DNA sequence: CGTCCGGTCTTCGCCCGTAAATTCAGA
DNA sequence: TCTGAATTTACGGGCGCAACTATGCCGGACG
RNA sequence: GGCAUAGUUGC
């Protein structure tokens, strides 16, 4: 099984899982600890912000590709939005301060 | 399954941890093949338009 | 090809530093404009970089120098048709 | 675009402040037509339009009205991501309760207004009444009323007087509440009141008060008023097969809560009873509980087929929030799997990829390339022309794989390893070619094991990959420096095969010019591979500078060695070839390669020696048969004798001689060693089994028989399997633990009746349940520790410290388990280390001590050394590089950078999930005792009187060779410092008395004591002689309980006797359970005994240790030196006081009195000396010792199961891991800082500031370091995301709300989540922007 | 086929930690 | 008759990762 | 295209 880019999920937008469904492996958490424990951070960066649930970011990647350069942009995941968003629903006011 | 002649040495590595090298004459008499038989269905739906 | 980059790591002795520095190289053989020191011989940016650092003929300050000479001449050239 | 993230309790203000817009109406669709309803849970005029660009009615449809607002519908024309981001809002009618802060254990309402939780959540449900403003009545303030009472209340106190009933209550007593006056109150209180239980609950309320105070949030926000909404999309309904609809559990929970809150809403406007309109309040209650963390009351309220509903706190907490589900580790595109294959003839630094999945990967870089020559103008046509696979797509699919890393990852990454790069090759199938090599990196076989591939696409993915992630450049663990791609199992045994040596072969003695004429006549089949001969040999030495000296011999090997050593480089000596070439030599080989060359010339060596050993192995034909598997024909005696031996015990046993506990026990010693002395035998006949001669006598060997060969060989199988395919397969043991008594006889190669095969199934499915039930331990404890170490980064290059450990050869109390080598390498020195002999430094104080180094340190006989750990080093924020020392992956000093933590916690996890009387002197050595206190009795025996007396054995060079523990009162027939004779025992004791060893010499005479209650009489009729023996205080009569007896010795005119060295007498406070055989008035001598005083696992005890749980019967130590003496008649238990010279008298313990003591009345103990026995609490170690014997503790603790287990982890890992732990200080004297008294703060927080006060006139505040468990380290971080994401998400995420915390995002998990460059490798230079741009 | 509101029977593991209730041991 | 401590009891949280196949499901009861 | 159950594979 393999995939390049296809149909992703609805909550976050993350490829889907599994073989019947089109969709693409799971970097489960001790595959992100076995990059840190390297020095791998643009690979991890690229692994779980572009490649992932970056819409923007995996729009760019994709058509920077296709003109034939390697360069990314980084972005914000989606689902940490999701999180920020269920946090909210509670009482709970969690947002990101101004630099 | 079938039984075929075995024979039990190392192979140029090629049977390394556990893998098993075949000799082409099984793949000949297509005594490991088989058919399977997989289901695919269409609908149509009542929907809307 | 590439079998290794211990050559590399030993010129710059950061294992890091030499990732950034191999990337920004290869960013400008890329994008590029510019092009490559050592005879290419059908390889990705990438390990022409790798390569090009191991001839000892690029480091990060090599860089920074020749990026600092591009930004001069082109105030410069730029200069020149606006006065 | 942002560098911190805060938590705070949300005004109502700001929740209306989020909504765009009021939800009342409980409906989602129609179900006729997909269009949202009016302004339902799924609305469009308060979320956004369906579609893009496109409202509701369809009015306006194009981009050119973006922003305006149609009159028709009001549904704002814009893109649907904001439907993706919009929030609503709920006016609920009634004021209702946040399930968290009150239940969140401790609970926040619960102990900011003071009161129960059971009496809040009585007044929460309705059930219970809460007075407020009590006024001048006879009610209190937070006093509960129940309805009988109210009622009371009401006909007796009818005048102002207000309690009211619900959520309303509560937030009317929040409200009515300033949080100075409580605060100021409660600190006077806790000053004066001098309690123990409510000091701490004083100290907890005012810390939590404060925290209210210093933030920006308000208690009366703790009751909500408005019900935030979830965005529709991040909850959204997908359509089945079918007008059905998919219910989120997030709806349904909705639904209900706006529904109840309708019905009470209109309860209220016609004014219904008031009985109806609390039970409607309850309700509303028990929904939005259910919304929020559903579960905590009652029951789950479940929707459909009996399953409790998922609610937002159980969507971001646990295994599926999208903590562990979707932030720390998503699904990620350009990745693939399949089964894995062998591929012998690729290279080290390259995978075979099957070429569909290479085309179905890099299809961006094929449409890329399509375009960039030119092929495709428009990205449709590449797409078809890739989908068509035409023969120029392939073409272009060579050229871009050139280049480009792919990351092999197998399922379990325990370690590091487990994720590694190489190069594709294009191989037709559909099965990745693994290089056989990096299976053991893996720990993956070829017997369908799967593995994903994931493609870098960045220009620094691509250089991460090749320059760190590739295969070449992972030879070394990053546990242990051995190399972790040590040929496995076919090339050793090709290795093997190839270099040995028979009595006779082919061709053998004669001469040979070098290995190419050896290879020559191998091929040609002149001599065989295995034929003792000459051969001149040109081993290139290196011992110049930096230049191969070649060297010219006639070296006596075999054929095969020379061929072989055609293979080897230059700079290696032949030495290492004319040996068996079992695995471990082969590992010692590469790794001197290693050493010695350096790296490409270690990669080239081992593919050449993976073909080499692949190509012989097969040319050996080394198979295996059911005749190799030998019986040990001489068996049948040994068997026969054993079962004699059994039938004579039997004899013993039915003649009554023997009870049945000692048969069994003697029939199982004699069955054991029945087994050992067959294994021996069949080892023996199997490895001497050849026999070859015929060129005259006869000559043994070294066996070929299969079995052996690929035993010895160190392939596969060891001598426990060996054993059981010939040998009796030994004892088994029934799942109770009791060994069966007649264990199985019979080996495989010989049928395994029925019942043996019983006994072997228990033993096997009992395996297999471990396993299966043990990997989950051995997986949160990984997780636990990494997420313990995740910060911890090498910032600095030198922290400049001279502090360090004394790293000492450990001994059990056999051999030498881990000599100083290993455990000083790679570790920066402390302090000069001297040579043995008179003040000469033979290392400096700053140099790696690389292998030269050890190996001169191990050629002076040099025995202790202190380096610099890791657990002392005094950088803030991280740790200096030459404190943690080698990087045990490489062969250099650690990078400034590189992350540690996360490598500790997978060395030490990875193998967790695999697997887990007489001294009698064994050398020839010296004989010196350390902290003894000895006397010379009459007999010429030495007795001792301290109690950490360890007996080392010391050599002729001043090593120490064996170490053991000398109890209190024990024989040693030598004397300190003189040299023994090795093969006797040298120290004997009774491990079943404690004796009353005296220090002078006189008479008996007891004082103190009264016949008849003191003590009690004994007249033992099988021995003749009565005892005098003393009973314990609630064992004695009432009579003499008051008073201790002491046992005084006199001279013979009847005065005391002086202790030597005090002026005080000589008595001895005898405890009760005494045997004192003597009578009154008997002489003795000087260190004579006078009375005999009569008396863990695997994993799990690696996380207990970790987690510093308190033993359960720990050894209690003396906190300050100085004098002891004894306290109050046992008061519940025994009573001591200890009183130093001239500080604090009066510090005191309270001692359990059925524990025996290990000290006496009169000694002066130094802190840290044990006062009793068992396990040692790391608490107590830390407090009293320090961190260093802590720390030394921790690591001697877990090495022991470690080795224990055959398992090499360095002790670095532990060391961070232990820094990790005690990164907690506790305040004691507030100094002239601004830290509270016992507040727990960052040890480098108070450290910075001390060194900032230091600097300056004023003085530092004194700190006191505690040690925190992996998981309370862990929870207790200054950052709240990584505490959230661990475990206990929601009191992590209450605690950061209440306090108003702050999240400064400086580790890894953290960045991790927001989605940043990690500051651990190729980040830690944009980190290092960051920091300096600010 | 088209709309529309929601609660009897079920427990049943092991370990750890922390907070609440009970009981000593006195004054 | 009160009151602090240590103990006991009650109850809240955790129990590895990755992958594949199949089925059944949004609910059963009123116009 | 999400949940539940069952079974299965590698550890
Ligand atoms: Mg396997
Ligand atoms: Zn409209
Ligand atoms: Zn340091």
């Amino acid at each position: 099984h393999a995939r390049s880019t296809g149909s992703y999920s609805l909550v976050t937008q993350q490829p889907l899982g599994g073989k019947a469904q089109f969709g693409g492996q799971r970097f489960g958490e001790m595959e992100v600890w076995a990059l840190e424990a390297y020095g791998a951070a643009y690979t991890l960066q690229e692994m779980l912000t572009v490649k992932s649930d970056d819409v923007n970011g995996r729009t760019k990647m994709y058509k920077n590709i296709v003109d034939g350069n390697h360069q990314m942009e980084p972005g914000m995941p989606e689902s940490f939005n999701v999180l920020l968003k269920e946090i909210r629903s509670l009482g709970i006011n969690i947002e990101l301060e101004d630099e | 399954g079938q039984n075929m002649r075995v024979a039990f040495m190392p192979w140029n590595g090629y049977n390394f941890e556990d893998s098993i090298l075949v000799s082409e004459r099984v793949v000949q008499e297509d005594r490991f093949t088989t058919i399977h038989i997989q289901e695919l269905a269409c609908v149509s739906r009542d929907t809307k338009l | 090809a590439r079998v290794t980059v211990q050559d590399a790591v030993e010129k710059i002795g950061n294992r890091f530093d030499l990732v950034l520095v191999a990337a920004r190289r290869a960013r400008q053989m890329q994008v590029g404009g510019k092009d490559p020191l050592v005879p290419e011989e059908n390889d990705k940016t990438t390990v022409i970089a790798l390569r090009e650092i191991e001839e000892g003929l690029i480091n990060n300050q090599i860089l920074d120098v020749r990026e600092r000479q591009e930004q001069q001449e082109q105030e410069a050239a730029e200069l020149q048709a606006v006065t | 675009e942002f560098d911190a993230i805060k938590i705070a309790l949300a005004s109502p203000d700001m929740i209306r402040s989020w909504s765009f817009g009021e939800v009342k109406k409980p409906e989602t669709i129609n179900y006729r037509t997909f269009k949202p309803e009016r302004d339902g849970l799924f609305c469009a005029r308060i979320f956004g339009p369906v579609k893009d660009y496109e409202c509701l009615c369809g009015k306006y449809k194009r981009l050119k009205h973006r922003g305006v607002i149609c009159e028709k519908c009001g549904v704002e024309v814009t893109q649907t991501k904001v439907r993706r981001e919009r929030m609503g809002h709920i006016e609920l009618a009634s004021p209702t309760a946040h399930i968290w802060f009150l239940k969140s254990l401790p609970s926040r309402i619960g102990l900011l207004l003071d009161m129960p939780l059971r009496d809040i959540e009585r007044v929460l449900y309705f059930e219970s009444y809460v007075v407020i403003e009590g006024g001048m009545t006879n009610l209190e303030r937070q006093q509960i009323l129940t309805e009988e009472q109210y009622l009371d209340a009401l006909e007796e106190f009818g005048d102002e007087f207000d309690a009211k009933m619900g959520a309303e209550a509560i937030q009317a007593l929040l409200k009515s509440m300033d949080l100075e006056q409580e605060c100021e109150q409660l600190r006077e209180e806790l000053n004066e009141t001098n309690s123990e239980t409510k000091r701490k609950k004083l100290t907890k309320r005012i810390k939590l008060l404060e925290a209210f105070v210093q933030s920006g949030n308000k208690p009366e926000w703790m009751i909500l008023t408005v019900l935030p909404v979830l965005p529709p999309d991040l909850r959204p309904l997908v359509p089945l097969d079918g007008g059905r609809f998919a219910t989120s559990d997030l709806n349904d929970l909705y639904r209900r809560v706006i529904n109840r809150n309708n019905r009470l809403k209109r309860l209220l406007d016609l004014a219904a009873p008031d009985i109806i309109v609390r039970n409607e309040k309850r309700m509303l209650q028990e929904a939005v509980d259910a919304l929020l963390d559903n579960g905590r009351r009652g029951r789950a309220i479940t929707g459909s087929n009996k399953r409790p509903l998922k609610s937002l706190a159980d969507m971001i907490k646990g295994k599926q929030g999208r903590f562990r589900q979707n932030l720390l580790g998503k699904r990620v595109d350009y990745s693939g799997r399949s089964v894995i294959t062998v591929g012998p003839y690729l290279r080290l630094h390259q995978c075979g990829l099957p070429k569909k999945m290479a085309l179905e990967l890099f299809k961006p870089f094929i449409y890329g390339k399509l375009e960039l020559r030119g092929l495709a103008t428009t990205i449709k046509a590449a797409k078809k022309m890739v989908e068509r696979e035409e023969a120029v797509v392939w073409d272009i699919l060579d050229e871009v794989i050139r280049e480009h890393p792919v990351l092999l990852n197998r399922a379990p990454t325990l370690h590091r390893l487990g994720i590694q790069a190489f190069e594709p090759v294009l191989i037709e199938g559909k099965a990745i070619q693994l290089h056989p090599l990096v299976c053991a990196a893996y720990n993956a076989d070829f017997d369908g094991d799967q593995m994903a591939v994931h493609v870098p696409l960045t220009l620094e993915a691509q250089l991460e990959a090749r320059a760190l992630m590739m295969s070449t450049n992972n030879i070394l663990s990053p546990a242990n420096g051995e190399p972790i791609i040590v040929p496995s199992q076919d090339v050793v045994l090709g290795l093997y095969y190839m270099t040995r040596d028979c009595v006779n072969a082919k061709g053998e003695g004669m001469v040979l010019t070098g290995p190419k004429e050896a290879e020559r006549l191998y091929r040609s089949g002149l001599a065989s591979l295995h034929a003792r001969v000459k051969v001149r040999i040109t081993e290139y030495e290196k011992d110049a500078n930096g230049e191969l000296v070649a060297k010219t011999s006639l070296k006596d090997t075999t054929v095969g060695r020379a061929i072989l050593w055609m293979i080897v480089p230059k700079g290696l000596p032949y030495s290492i070839v004319n040996q068996a070439l079992g695995k471990k030599a082969i590992s010692k080989m590469l790794n001197t390669c290693y050493r010695i060359l350096g790296l490409k010339p270690t990669v080239i060596f081992a593919d050449q020696i993976m073909y080499t050993g692949f190509a012989y192995a097969a040319r050996s034909g080394a198979s295996v048969g059911i005749d190799d598997m030998v019986i040990p024909e001489k068996k049948h005696e040994i068997i026969s004798e054993a079962e004699a031996e059994v039938a004579e015990i039997q004899e013993q046993f039915q003649s009554g001689l023997v009870t049945a506990g000692e048969r069994y026990n003697k029939v199982i010693d004699i069955w054991a060693a029945a087994n050992d002395r067959v294994s021996k035998a069949m080892m023996d006949n199997l490895q001497t089994e050849t026999v070859i001669n015929r060129d005259g006598q006869e000559e043994k060997q070294v066996s070929f028989n299969s079995i052996y060969m690929m035993a010895d060989s160190g392939a596969r199988g060891s001598a426990a399997q060996i054993r059981q395919l010939a040998g009796m397969r030994g004892l088994m043991a029934k799942p109770d633990g009791s060994i069966i008594e007649t264990p199985i006889t019979a080996n495989f190669r010989e049928g395994l009746n029925v019942l043996q095969y019983f006994i072997s199934t228990h033993g096997a499915r009992k395996g297999l349940a471990d396993t299966a039930l043990k990997t989950a331990n051995s997986g949160y404890l990984t997780r636990r520790l990494v997420d313990v170490a995740q910060d911890l980064v090498v910032t600095e290059d030198d922290c400049g410290t001279h502090e360090g450990i004394m790293m000492t050869p450990v001994i059990e109390g056999g051999d030498v388990k881990e000599p100083l080598r290993d455990r000083v390498l790679g570790r920066v020195t402390a302090e000069d280390v001297l040579k043995p002999g008179t003040a000469d430094i033979l290392v400096p104080r700053n140099t790696l001590l690389h292998e030269q180094w050890c190996d001169l340190l191990e050629e002076n006989s040099v025995d202790a050394v202190k380096v610099r750990s890791v657990v002392s080093c005094d950088t803030d924020f991280g740790v200096c590089a030459h404190c943690y020392g080698r990087d045990l992956a490489r062969g250099h000093i650690i990078n400034k950078g590189e992350a540690i933590g996360v490598i500790a916690a997978q060395s030490i996890g990875e193998p967790g999930t695999q697997l887990t009387s007489s001294i009698q002197v064994k050398n020839k050595g010296s004989i010196k005792l350390s902290n003894v206190k000895s006397v010379v009795n009459s007999s010429g025996k030495l007795v001792i009187t301290s109690r950490n007396t360890e007996l080392k054995l010391i050599d002729e060079f001043g090593r120490t060779k064996e170490s053991y523990k000398v109890p209190y009162g024990a024989v040693l027939a030598k004397g300190d410092g003189e040299q023994v004779a090795g093969g006797e025992t040298v120290a004997n004791w009774d491990p079943h008395t404690m004796p009353v060893i005296t220090e002078v010499s006189g008479f008996v005479r007891f004082t103190d004591m009264i016949d008849g209650q003191t003590i009690t009489r004994q007249t033992d009729e099988l021995t003749g002689l009565s005892s005098l023996v003393v009973l314990d205080s609630a064992e004695r009569t009432a009579g003499g309980k008051d008073l201790r007896p002491a046992l005084k010795i006199v001279d013979a005119q009847g005065n005391d006797v002086l202790i030597p060295g005090t002026d005080m007498p000589a008595q001895y406070f005898l405890p009760g359970k005494a045997i004192v055989q003597l009578e009154d008035g008997v002489q003795i001598s000087s260190g004579d005994t006078l009375a005999r005083i009569p008396q863990t696992g695997g994993l799990p005890r690696v996380a207990d240790l970790f987690e510093a749980r308190r033993p359960k019967e720990p050894a209690i130590l003396a906190e300050i030196s100085g004098i002891v003496s004894f306290g109050k008649e046992t008061k519940g238990k025994r009573r001591l006081v200890i009183t130093p010279v001239d500080g604090s008298d009066p510090y005191e313990e309270m001692i359990p009195k059925w524990r025996q003591l290990n000290v006496f009345e009169g000694e002066r103990v130094e802190r840290g000396d044990v006062i009793s026995d068992g396990p040692e609490a790391p608490h107590d170690i830390l407090r009293l010792r320090g961190v260093h014997a802590v720390t030394r503790y921790i690591v001697n603790e877990v090495q022991d199961v470690y080795r224990l287990q055959g398992v090499k982890i360095n002790d670095k890992h532990i060391e961070v891991i232990v820094r990790q732990m005690l990164r907690k200080a506790t305040i004691v004297n507030a100094g002239s800082s601004d830290f509270l008294e016992g507040e727990q703060v960052e040890y480098s927080r108070v450290k910075i500031a001390n060194r900032e006060l230091e600097a300056n006139g004023k003085v530092g505040a004194t700190y006191s370091r505690d040690l925190l468990g992996i998981t309370k380290a862990s929870l207790a971080t200054e950052s709240f995301i990584s505490a959230a994401s661990f475990q206990e998400t929601t009191r992590v995420l209450t605690e950061a709300a209440v306090a108003g915390k702050r999240d400064e995002l400086r580790g890894l998990k953290e960045n991790v989540i927001v989605g940043r460059l990690i500051p651990a490798g190729t980040g830690y230079a944009y980190h290092q922007d960051r920091m300096r741009r600010r």
